[PDB]
């Protein structure tokens, strides 16, 4: 949040209407959940055994 | 008017700096408050004002260049 | 010494300056002074 | 029972101890990172008048900053004694200082050592250290090619730490050449500094002759063809007659008339003792009134006021003539002859300049800059040159620098403390390991792993080549006679004496009685 | 291609703070006479610049707009010279 | 890769330099307004 | 721009790194003589009723005494 806010900063001194920044942003944001949605693949089809192994993975990760 | 202004947020002066339009609006108000004293004096039908030292004596001055020399007037624009 | 270039040059970097609107019979008034004192050592042309 | 008073602080024991080596580490601290090359500035702000100052040097510093603490004050001396002495390494010798303490403060806590038995370490460590400097020293001076580029290498390493670092490059002839023409006279009052507003730190440019800020008489013209300069001590004043102690008796007013007539011939006579010389220039040490400055413009002589008393003597000695004060004599103080006394201009304020003079035995460098700050340290930047510079011509011993003789100096601690028995042994291998702190924080401060530099150097020396050392640039070992580092022996010399002296003092102190403050 | 190129990518659009200035003075838009002036300059070696009584981008030279280099030379100079000597400050302390 | 090499200590100097520049850049955001033909006075 | 309120004491740099590693040397050297046959006892003065309490072990002591820095506290 405040690295959109850094670059905001910039953009402001520059003579930006805030409102453009803000949407400038807004679509900004689908485009790039869109993007990484298409790149991760689904990991149900493994059985229950291999998907005690990707609970694992993400547990360390936050530990 | 309205709310005054923070004092010197990463700015670091030791004085007072207001910017935007609060400037300009001042200074209106500035001239404007000198302006309603020699507005009533213009004109045949004017009427004089009556100006006093707090010593006891008054001044009678019906133009504006002896009453804003003797009104002390500290605003910058005033 | 050019009146062309040193009059342009001097009411251009008045700019902002409140003299701007004067600037008509300032620019050769600040070009003329500089006239008076020429050299080809390009020396710095004291102000006093 | 409290024999002392109301408000009165004292420690004693281990409370008195631990406040000196404290008090230490935070003065060390405020100059480790002054230290080296890539050493970073310290902005100093006064508590009144608003006044800041950038200043890297270690003296300075310490100085401006107020200190209560007794034993802060002990670093603060010697890092100016360093100052008046030599003038550079004031940084080094605080940081010297502070870690022979710091070192001794685990000898006491981990070994148990008397303090006491800790100063019996160190002078049998010094007395090793200063064998071992002196054997690495090189002669110099035995040829004048060598002497000379000796002094380069001398600017570039005192001027690395400096903000003129970046233009030293050029800076090493200005400072060089300044101390060749003092003809072995060893005076910074010879060399002026003036500073400049406008342009770039490299715009500085060596003074042929000397050039000293001031201005003609009003009628006299600016440039003269062959002028002879001239230097009064007398000044040309009111003299009321002779004695002074005197007023006149006036019985009638006839008398009077030709009595102020009197006074204004005797200043016209004195005037044509001078113009029996011939000279184009004079030059008055006080302000000159109106009416003997009419009698210069018919004779053709220029006029110099209010000169400082500094400048009477910077001015004698590049003309090659002395000081004239009786006039009456022609043939005793012989002047000398100036090409050029045109007056130039340097940004608002002119300066006047002179060339083609006959001794060059005073000097003048011209520094231009975009602020005072940078200013106020170019002309310390330099002062610490220039005395370094003057102090080798009367000692010519020279070591090399850049943190080899700090690494060298150590070798022959460790040599000897095997020898060493007893307790006190430990105490002089902690003055070793102190000598290896200039080097580790000249890699601290530079961005570089300090334990892989010291490491590589250390066991490099052990080898049998003492050329090796730190390079800040490449991060890694080389020659430091390829590189062109050179210090002088006295400047070496003395951080390791003032810096072992220093921390002998404070671990002597087992009691401080601070008494009550006015 | 290096450490220093990156930091002259920088000091290019460090200046563009002067033309930028201009136009928010003058109420125009600054984007949009930034993408008019890299345009124009591109083909125009010099005279293209911001003319305030137009409002807009034109040459500079036929509207005598003009300036010395001693103005914009030591305008550079003297602001390295004092970035320089911020950046070496790395502590504030109280002095008498 | 890391845990080697060199960690970086006393970083106030890091937030000095900050201050620094926040601070000059606030003094020059007002002198900003007068740049240009298009600037303004300013009374003191 | 201070974000903190008033009487906020806050160390961000080598002033917290150098009192959180001195402020655990008072409280090891305050039980260092306390280790093994040969050490002292410590005395504990309250600040109420006057009642003193002389224990060597040190979880007594820690806790007595008031420690307001939370380097002593872990």
């Amino acid at each position: 949040a405040s690295a959109l806010l850094d670059q905001a900063l910039e953009l402001i001194q520059k003579g930006i209407h805030p409102i453009k920044i803000a949407n400038g942003f807004d679509e900004a944001a689908k485009l790039a959940i869109s993007k990484l949605e298409e790149t991760c693949d689904d990991i149900s089809a493994s059985n229950d055994e291999l998907f005690r192994d990707f609970l694992l993975r993400a547990a360390k990760t936050s530990l | 008017q309205l709310f005054n202004n923070s004092r010197s947020d990463t700015l670091f002066l030791g004085g007072e700096k207001i910017s935007g339009d609060d400037i300009r609006n001042q200074n209106v108000l500035a001239t404007m408050a000198v302006a309603n004293v020699v507005k009533s004096s213009l004109g045949p039908v004017g009427l004089d004002k009556m100006l006093v030292d707090d010593i006891g004596d008054f001044t009678v001055t019906n133009d504006g260049a002896t009453i804003l020399s003797l009104l002390d007037v500290q605003h910058p624009a005033g | 010494s050019d009146r062309e270039q040193l009059v342009r040059a001097a009411s251009t970097s008045l700019s902002s300056k409140i003299v701007s609107q004067y600037s008509s019979f300032l620019a050769p008034l600040a070009v003329d002074s500089v006239l008076k004192i020429s050299d080809e050592n390009s020396k710095n042309v004291d102000l006093n | 029972v409290q024999i002392f008073g109301d408000q009165v602080t004292e420690e004693r024991a281990e409370n008195a101890r631990l406040s000196a080596f404290v008090g230490a580490i935070a003065v060390g601290d405020l100059v480790k990172s002054t230290l080296g090359p890539k050493g970073m500035d310290k902005l100093l702000q006064s508590a009144s008048s608003n006044t800041c100052m950038v200043t890297n040097d270690g003296a300075t510093i310490l100085k401006s900053i107020p200190l209560d603490n007794p034993a802060a004050k002990v670093l603060v001396n010697i890092s100016k004694v360093q100052d008046d002495e030599v003038g550079d390494g004031t940084t080094s010798v605080t940081v010297l200082s502070a870690e022979l303490l710091r070192e001794a403060e685990k000898l006491i806590d981990q070994s148990k050592i008397h303090p006491q038995t800790i100063i019996e370490g160190y002078r049998l460590a010094s007395a090793a250290a200063l064998d071992a400097l002196t054997k690495a020293a090189v002669d110099n001076s035995h040829d004048k090619t060598m002497f000379r580029e000796d002094l380069i290498h001398i600017a570039k390493t005192t001027l690395s730490s400096k903000i003129l670092s970046q233009d030293k490059d050029h800076f090493a002839e200005l400072a060089t050449n300044a101390i060749l023409r003092l003809k072995g006279s060893t005076n910074l009052e010879h060399i002026q500094i003036i500073k400049i507003l406008g342009g770039k730190l490299s715009d500085s440019f060596l003074d042929e002759g000397f050039i000293l800020a001031k201005k003609f008489g009003n009628n006299q013209p600016k440039r003269i063809e062959n002028a002879k300069i001239l230097i009064a001590n007398t000044t040309l004043d009111t003299d009321k007659v002779k004695i002074f102690g005197t007023k006149f008796k006036v019985d009638s007013t006839a008398k009077l008339a030709q009595l102020e007539k009197a006074e204004r011939e005797k200043m016209k006579n004195k005037i044509a003792k001078i113009s029996k010389f011939g000279i184009n220039t004079f030059i008055n040490r006080q302000l000159i009134y109106d009416y003997p400055e009419q009698l210069f413009t018919d004779l053709g002589i220029n006029s110099i006021e209010h000169a400082d008393f500094e400048g009477v003597e910077r001015l004698a000695l590049v003309t090659g003539g002395e000081v004239v004060s009786t006039f009456d004599e022609p043939s005793k103080c012989k002047l000398g002859e100036c090409d050029v006394i045109e007056e130039i201009m340097l940004g608002e304020q002119p300066f006047l300049k002179f060339s083609g003079c006959k001794a060059g035995e005073a000097c003048t460098i011209v520094l231009r800059g975009a602020t005072d700050q940078t200013l106020d340290e170019a002309e310390r930047s330099l002062h610490d040159a220039l005395s370094v510079l003057s102090q080798t011509t009367k000692e010519t011993r020279t070591v090399l620098g850049g943190g080899c003789a700090e690494m060298v100096m150590s070798k022959a601690v460790d040599t000897e403390a095997q020898n060493i028995d007893g307790k006190k042994s430990l105490a002089v291998e902690a003055f070793a390991r102190a000598l290896r702190q200039l080097p580790t924080i000249l890699a601290d401060n530079a961005g570089f792993d300090s334990s892989e530099l010291v490491s590589k150097l250390r066991s490099s020396i052990y080898n049998g080549i003492s050329t090796s050392g730190l390079d800040l640039n490449n991060g890694t070992i080389a020659d430091m006679r390829q590189l062109g580092i050179v210090e002088s022996y006295k400047l070496k010399r003395a951080v390791v004496s003032s810096a072992s002296e220093a921390a002998e003092v404070l671990l002597r102190v087992d009691n401080i009685i601070r008494a009550r403050p006015r | 291609e290096g450490v220093q190129a990156f930091i002259w990518q920088e000091f290019a659009s460090a200046l563009e703070v002067i033309p930028t200035t201009l136009a928010e003075n003058a109420g125009l838009n600054s984007i949009k006479v930034v993408t008019e002036l890299r345009s124009k300059h591109e083909n125009g070696e010099l005279n293209d610049g911001i003319s305030v009584r137009r409002s807009g981008t034109t040459n500079t030279y036929e509207e005598h707009i003009l300036q010395p280099v001693l103005v914009s030379t030591s305008a550079i100079t003297l602001a390295s010279e004092c970035v320089k000597s911020i950046l070496r400050i790395d502590d504030i302390a109280f002095s008498r | 890769v890391p845990s080697n090499a060199t960690f970086k200590n006393k970083e106030k100097p890091q937030e000095v330099r900050k201050a620094n520049i926040i601070a000059a850049r606030s003094v020059a955001d007002a002198i900003r307004t007068s740049l240009g033909p298009k600037g303004m006075d300013k009374m003191i």
